[PDB]
C-alpha cells in the first residue's frame, strides 16, 4: 500500500519518491491513524517542493485531521511562511477552526510568527474568532504583553 | 561559606559565562592571564569567592566549561579572557544536541556528564567551605537544556547540602525562532524547580524588547543583548564579591528570598539601562522597579512582591537610599504582601561597575513572574496538542507522559503563584 | 569575691562584646595588654574587680570571658585588633559555616558541631575560679547563631550548672538595623527555649537605640559601632555592682531577688540617663532630681513601650558619680507623688538604691560627652509586654501561611515546634496581663 511510503516520503522530504509514488497511483489524499494526509506532513516540516507538487496534483488544501487540524494550521504554528502563502494562493480556509477552537492567526500569534500573522491578516483572517476559552489573537497579544505583535493587529 | 563553583554548559551558557568572567575579572583587576592590576584592597578581600589562587599569585575562575558542542570552545579561548580558565576544566564532546533536551538529557549528555562530575569534584573538594554551585546555561536549547539540568541532578545528589543556583535563559519567539524551544523550556522549568534554590529569570523576550524599544536598537544582537545579561550578573552578585556590611552568601539570599521551596524563581532588574557604549538615588529606585526595567518579560504591578533585595553601587548617600526605598514602599504598599513584614532589603556597595559611577540592582520574589511560566505553557501546549516534533524526543527513549508532567508542574506552579497572590493576612 | 563569665555569642553578641570589655578596661584602669599598674597584689586577688578578670602572674589580667560565632569574620577583627593581647586565645571560638539567619542550623545541625568544644573551653575558666557565681550570656535574637546556638547554649549550662545563674542581654530586633525577615521566627524560637534556663533577661531594642543616638547624639545613621558603644555603657552601669564595692546587686542571685518576682517574668526594662553629645562638652550639669526624672521619660528607654499603660513590680535605680544620697531619697520623694507610677498591690512600693562614687567612664571615639553623675534605672513593668506583642504580631502574620518555615524544617527541626513556642510566648502575655 503506497498510502503509507507516501505519508512518509512527504514527512521526510524525499521529492523524488514523492513523484514515483503518485506515478505508481498512490493516494495523494492518503491518512495516516490520527487524519494527517501527505499535505499535512509536508507542510508541518517544510517541505516547500512536496507541498507545491502535492497541491498540483488533487491533494485537498483545507483537509482536516481528527483534531481538526487544517494544513494551514500547521504552517502557521511551525512557521513556514512561503508554505503559508502557497497554501492560501491554492484556496486554504484562513479561517479555518480547529477542535480547540484555535484558528492560523491564533497559533502565529503564540508562536510570535509575526511575518505570517501579516499574511494571514492581509488574506481575511478573522481578529474576531474566539478560541475555546474566549480569546482572540489580540487578547492573546495583550495578555503575554507581546507589543509588537498588538501593533500589527491593531493594523 | 567562601567559594562559589561556576559552570557553564552550551552556547548560551558559555556565551554568557565568558561575559561574567570578563566583568568581574575587571571590577577585581584580575588581568586576561591571571595577574592582578588593581589599585584597591577591596578587589581581593573576597575574591577567593570565585578565584582559585595558583603559583605565581595568579587567579583563576573556578569555572567549569561544558558543550557537547566542540564549537563553542575554540570561541572561548580566542576571548579576550579565553586563556584565564583552566584548560582541564573543559569538558566538550563531539556532537551537539542539535536543540533536543532529549539528546541533552539521556543520550549525548549522559554519556558525557562523568566527565563533567569528575572535574566538579576536584574543584570542589579544594575549597575551605564550599557555600555551593552556579549554572549558566539557556533553556531553549539541547545542552544547557538538557544536559544542564542533568548536571544539577547529579550534583544535587553528591552535594545535598549546598545551594544550587542558576542563571537560566528563557527563549522568546523575537530572538530564535525555534519552535521546540518551548518544548524543551518546560522540561526544564520541571527540573528547576524540583533541584534548585535560586535561579535568576534572565528572558530573552525582555531583554530584546529592552534593546529594541528602550535602547532603539533596531536590530538586537546577541552582544547587546548579554551586555544586559552580564550588568545583571555582576549587580547580583556584587555582596557575594565585595566586602560589605552583610557577609552575604547564597544561602542566607535563599533563606530571606525563598518563603516557599518552589517560589525560587526570581525577576532581576537594573538601572540605568545603556547601550555598549554610551543619575539620582531617586531617579535609580524608580526605574530600579519600574516593568521597563526588568529582564523578565513580565509586570511586577500585575503581582505581589513577595521578597525584594535591592544592591545599590557607587558613591552616594546611604540615608538618601534608605528614605527612597522606604517611599517606594509605603505609596505602593499594596504591591508587598502584607503577610511578610519587612520583605524588602537593601546593600550599599561602594564600588560601582565599569562606565558607571552609581546603578541599582534589584532582585525580586514577585508572583507576576507567573506570566512568563504562562507565556511558555501556552506555547508548550499550541505545539503539544499538535504533536508536533515529538518523535525527535521519544526517538531518544523519553514517553510521551513526561511531556504531560512537565506541562502539568508548570501550571501548578503558575497556580502557586496565583495563590499567594489573592492571598490577605486578615 | 565570686567569679563570672561572660559568654557572647553571633555578630551582635561579640561586637557589644568588644565595646563592654573596652569599656571595663578603661574603668578598672586595665591596657589593652592586661597590664593593670594600681593592682598591687601581683599573681592573683581577691579585689571586686577579680570577679571579671582573673590575674596571671605576669602582670596580666585576663577577662573571664567567651567569644563564639559560628563564621570567623567577626571574631577574626577581635584576634587581630586592639585586643588581640586581652583575651584568653582559647576562648575565641569559630566554624567556619554560620547558621544562616536560621535558628534551627544554629540550634540543631551547624551549632551541634561546635557545642562541646565550647562547653569544654567554658570549663577550663569555671575551672580557676574559686566560687562562680554564674554567666552573663549577650546575644541577638533575629541571628541564627544568636538564637539558635544561644538556645542549645543554654539548655547545656542549666544540665552542666545547676546550681549557677544565668543572666542575658539580648537585642531585640528593629527593621531599620535588621538583617533577615525570618528573625520574627528567631527570636520567639529562642526565647521559647530559652525561658526556662535564664533567670533575667536584659532586652536591647535596637530601634530604642537607634532613635536614642538619633535625637540625643545628633548622628543621622547611626551605625553599629555607635549602637554598641550606647549599649555597653548601659551594660557596664548594669553590670558595675558585680564588679565594684557596693550595697546593691552584688552577685548575680541579688538580680533575681530584687527584679525578677517570679522566674517566668525575668525581662527587666532599662533606662539610661543622661545621653548627651560628645560636641556639647560645656553642657549643663544635670542635678540628681534632673536624671531620676529622666529615668521616667520613654525616650531613654532601651525597649520601646510605655510604663503608663502598665504596672511596676520592682524598681532598682544605680547611680554613678557624684551623687550624694540625700539628693536621691528626695528625687525619689517626687517620683511617689506620680500617679503615673503605678506599683502592683503585692511588692513593696518603695525604690532600691545603688550609688557608685566614681564618675561615668567614655571610651576615646565615643560619642557620649562625660558627666558628673548617671543613673540607670532597672525596673520591672508589665509594659514589656508591648514588645512581646509586635514581634508575635509579625511571627503571626508569617506562619499562618507556613513562610519560610521549610528552611526550619529541613534543618533538623520539627514543624510542631513553631507552634510550641507561639503557645509558650501566648502563656507570657497572659502572664503579664494577669499581674497588669
Ligand atoms: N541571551 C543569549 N541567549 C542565547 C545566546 N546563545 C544562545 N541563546 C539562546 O539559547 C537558546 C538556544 O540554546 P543554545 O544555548 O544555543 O543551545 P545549546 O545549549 O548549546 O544546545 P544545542 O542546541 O544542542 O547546541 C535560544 O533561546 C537562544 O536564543 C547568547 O549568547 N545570549
Ligand atoms: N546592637 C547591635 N545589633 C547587631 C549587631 N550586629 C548584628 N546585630 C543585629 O543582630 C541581628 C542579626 O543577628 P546576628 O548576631 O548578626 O547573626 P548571628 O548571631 O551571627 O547568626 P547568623 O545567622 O549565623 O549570622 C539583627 O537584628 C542585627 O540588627 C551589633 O553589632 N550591634
Ligand atoms: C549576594 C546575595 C545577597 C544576600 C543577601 N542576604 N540576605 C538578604 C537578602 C534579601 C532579604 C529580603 C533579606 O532580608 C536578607 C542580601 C543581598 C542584597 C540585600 C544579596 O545580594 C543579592
Ligand atoms: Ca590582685
Ligand atoms: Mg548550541
Ligand atoms: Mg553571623
Amino acid at each position: 500500500d503506497l498510502g503509507k511510503k507516501l505519508l512518509e516520503a512527504a514527512r521526510a522530504g524525499q521529492d523524488d519518491e514523492v513523484r514515483i509514488l503518485m506515478a505508481n497511483g498512490a493516494d495523494v489524499n492518503a491518512t495516516d491513524a490520527s487524519g494527517l494526509t501527505p499535505l499535512h506532513l509536508a507542510a508541518t516540516y517544510g517541505h516547500l517542493e512536496i507541498v507545491e507538487v502535492l497541491l498540483k496534483h488533487g491533494a485537498d488544501v483545507n483537509a482536516i485531521d481528527i483534531m481538526g487540524s487544517t494544513p494551514l494550521h500547521l504552517a502557521a504554528l511551525i512557521g513556514h511562511l512561503e508554505i503559508v502563502e502557497v497554501l492560501l494562493k491554492h484556496g486554504a480556509d484562513v479561517n479555518a477552526v480547529d477542535t480547540w477552537g484555535d484558528t492560523p492567526l491564533h497559533l502565529a500569534a503564540i508562536m510570535g510568527h509575526l511575518e505570517i500573522v501579516e499574511v494571514l491578516l492581509k488574506h481575511g483572517a478573522d481578529v474576531n474568532a474566539q478560541d475555546k476559552f474566549g480569546k482572540t489573537a489580540f487578547d492573546i497579544s495583550i495578555d503575554n504583553g507581546n507589543e509588537d505583535l498588538a501593533e500589527i493587529l491593531q493594523k | 561559606m567562601r567559594e562559589i563553583v561556576h559552570i557553564q554548559a552550551g552556547q548560551c551558557g558559555n556565551q554568557i559565562g565568558a561575559k561574567f568572567w570578563e566583568v568581574i575579572s575587571d571590577e577585581h583587576g584580575i588581568d586576561p592571564t591571571g595577574s592582578y592590576h588593581g589599585d584597591s584592597d577591596l578587589q581581593l578581600e573576597r575574591i577567593n569567592v570565585y578565584y582559585n589562587e595558583a603559583t605565581g599569585n595568579k587567579y583563576v575562575p573556578r569555572a567549569i566549561l561544558v558543550d557537547l558542542e566542540p564549537g563553542t570552545m575554540d570561541s572561548v579561548r580566542s576571548g579576550p579572557f579565553g586563556q584565564i580558565f583552566r584548560p582541564d576544566n573543559f569538558v566538550f564532546g563531539q556532537s551537539g544536541a542539535g536543540n533536543n533536551w532529549a539528546k541533552g538529557h539521556y543520550t549525548e549528555g549522559a554519556e558525557l556528564v562523568d566527565s563533567v562530575l569528575d572535574v566538579v569534584r576536584k574543584e570542589s573538594e579544594s575549597c575551605d567551605c564550599l557555600q555551593g554551585f552556579q549554572l549558566t546555561h539557556s533553556l531553549g536549547g539541547g545542552t544547557g537544556s538538557g544536559m544542564g539540568t542533568l548536571l544539577i541532578s547529579k550534583i544535587r545528589e553528591e552535594y545535598p547540602d549546598r545551594i544550587m543556583n542558576t542563571f537560566s535563559v528563557m527563549p522568546s519567539p523575537k530572538v530564535s525562532d525555534t519552535v521546540v524551544e518551548p518544548y524543551n523550556a518546560t522540561l526544564s522549568v520541571h527540573q528547576l524547580v524540583e533541584n534548585t534554590d535560586e535561579t535568576y529569570c534572565i528572558d530573552n523576550e525582555a531583554l530584546y524588547d529592552i534593546c529594541f524599544r528602550t535602547l532603539k536598537l533596531t536590530t538586537p544582537t546577541y552582544g547587546d543583548l548579554n551586555h544586559l545579561v552580564s550588568a545583571t550578573m555582576s549587580g547580583v552578585t556584587t555582596c557575594l564579591r565585595f566586602p560589605g556590611q552583610l557577609n552575604a552568601d547564597l544561602r542566607k539570599l535563599a533563606v530571606n528570598m525563598v518563603p516557599f521551596p518552589r517560589l525560587h524563581f526570581f525577576m532581576p532588574g537594573f538601572a540605568p539601562l545603556t547601550s555598549r557604549g554610551s543619575l539620582t538615588v531617586p531617579e535609580l529606585t524608580q526605574q530600579m522597579f519600574d516593568s521597563k526595567n526588568m529582564m523578565a518579560a513580565c509586570d511586577p504591578r500585575h503581582g505581589r512582591y513577595l521578597t525584594v533585595a535591592a544592591i545599590f553601587r557607587g558613591r552616594m548617600s546611604m540615608k538618601e537610599v534608605d528614605e527612597q526605598m522606604l517611599n517606594v514602599q509605603n505609596k505602593n504598599s499594596s504591591y508587598f504582601v502584607e503577610w511578610i513584614p519587612n520583605n524588602v532589603k537593601t546593600a550599599v556597595c561602594d564600588i560601582p561597575p565599569r562606565g558607571l559611577k552609581m546603578s541599582a540592582t534589584f532582585i525580586g520574589n514577585s508572583t507576576a513572574i507567573q506570566e512568563l511560566f504562562k507565556r511558555i505553557s501556552e506555547q508548550f501546549t499550541a505545539m503539544f496538542r499538535r504533536k508536533a516534533f515529538l518523535h525527535w524526543y521519544t526517538g531518544e527513549g523519553m514517553d510521551e507522559m513526561e511531556f504531560t508532567e512537565a506541562e502539568s508542574n508548570m501550571n501548578d506552579l503558575v497556580s502557586e503563584y496565583q495563590q499567594y497572590q489573592d492571598a490577605t493576612a486578615d | 569575691m565570686r567569679e563570672c563569665i561572660s559568654i557572647h555569642v553571633g555578630q551582635a553578641g561579640v561586637q557589644i562584646g568588644n565595646a563592654c570589655w573596652e569599656l571595663y578596661c578603661l574603668e578598672h584602669g586595665i591596657q589593652p595588654d592586661g597590664q593593670m599598674p594600681s593592682d598591687k597584689t601581683i599573681g592573683g586577688g581577691d579585689d571586686s574587680f577579680n570577679t571579671f578578670f582573673s590575674e596571671t602572674g605576669a602582670g596580666k589580667h585576663v577577662p573571664r570571658a567567651v567569644f563564639v560565632d559560628l563564621e570567623p569574620t567577626v571574631i577574626d577583627e577581635v584576634r587581630t585588633g586592639t585586643y588581640r593581647q586581652l583575651f584568653h586565645p582559647e576562648q575565641l571560638i569559630t566554624g567556619k559555616e554560620d547558621a544562616a539567619n536560621n535558628y534551627a542550623r544554629g540550634h540543631y545541625t551547624i551549632g551541634k558541631e561546635i557545642i562541646d568544644l565550647v562547653l569544654d573551653r567554658i570549663r577550663k575558666l569555671a575551672d580557676q575560679c574559686t566560687g562562680l557565681q554564674g554567666f552573663l550570656v549577650f546575644h541577638s535574637f533575629g541571628g541564627g547563631t544568636g538564637s539558635g546556638f544561644t538556645s542549645l547554649l543554654m539548655e547545656r549550662l542549666s544540665v552542666d550548672y545547676g546550681k549557677k545563674s544565668k543572666l542575658e542581654f539580648s537585642i531585640y530586633p528593629a527593621p531599620q538595623v535588621s538583617t533577615a525577615v525570618v528573625e520574627p521566627y528567631n527570636s520567639i524560637l529562642t526565647t521559647h527555649t530559652t525561658l526556662e534556663h535564664s533567670d533575667c533577661a536584659f532586652m536591647v531594642d535596637n530601634e530604642a537605640i537607634y532613635d536614642i543616638c538619633r535625637r540625643n547624639l545628633d548622628i543621622e545613621r547611626p551605625t553599629y559601632t555607635n549602637l554598641n558603644r550606647l549599649i555597653s555603657q548601659i551594660v557596664s552601669s548594669i553590670t558595675a555592682s558585680l564588679r565594684f564595692d557596693g550595697a546593691l546587686n552584688v552577685d548575680l542571685t541579688e538580680f533575681q531577688t530584687n527584679l525578677v518576682p517570679y522566674p517566668r517574668i525575668h525581662f527587666p526594662l532599662a533606662t539610661y540617663a543622661p545621653v548627651i553629645s560628645a560636641e556639647k562638652a560645656y553642657h549643663e550639669q544635670l542635678s540628681v532630681a534632673e536624671i531620676t526624672n529622666a529615668c521616667f521619660e520613654p525616650a531613654n528607654q532601651m525597649v520601646k513601650c510605655d510604663p503608663r499603660h502598665g504596672k511596676y513590680m520592682a524598681c532598682c535605680l544605680l547611680y554613678r558619680g557624684d551623687v550624694v544620697p540625700k539628693d536621691v531619697n528626695a528625687a525619689i520623694a517626687t517620683i511617689k507623688t506620680k500617679r503615673s507610677i503605678q506599683f502592683v498591690d503585692w511588692c513593696p512600693t518603695g525604690f532600691k538604691v545603688g550609688i557608685n562614687y566614681q564618675p561615668p567612664t567614655v571610651v576615646p571615639g565615643g560619642d557620649l560627652a562625660k558627666v558628673q553623675r548617671a543613673v540607670c534605672m532597672l525596673s520591672n513593668t508589665t509594659a514589656i509586654a508591648e514588645a512581646w506583642a509586635r514581634l508575635d504580631h509579625k511571627f503571626d502574620l508569617m506562619y499562618a501561611k507556613r513562610a519560610f518555615v521549610h528552611w526550619y524544617v529541613g534543618e533538623g527541626m520539627e514543624e510542631g515546634e513553631f507552634s510550641e513556642a507561639r503557645e509558650d510566648m501566648a502563656a507570657l502575655e497572659k502572664d503579664y496581663e494577669e499581674v497588669g
